[PDB]
């Protein structure tokens, strides 16, 4: 979302995303860039 | 590399409802640093 902070948290949210439930991994992903 | 305090009070809410409906250790994590606070 941010320049920033967007950089620095969506690494993490990555990994959280392999085994999180229903399929919020998608939501993660599409806030997020790789 | 590393995430500071500031940004995981920046992050609380927008992480927020992924991180309960999520698992695994990176789950536990992101909910340890907003919750202790």
């Amino acid at each position: 979302w941010s320049t920033i902070v967007k950089l620095t948290i969506c690494p993490t949210l990555k990994s959280m995303a392999k085994k999180c439930e229903g399929s919020i991994a998608t939501m993660i992903k599409k806030k997020c860039d790789k | 590399g590393v995430i500071p305090k500031k940004i995981w009070e920046t992050v609380c809410p927008t992480v927020e409802p992924w991180a309960k409906k999520c698992s695994g250790d990176i789950a536990t994590y992101i909910k340890r640093e907003c919750g202790k606070l």
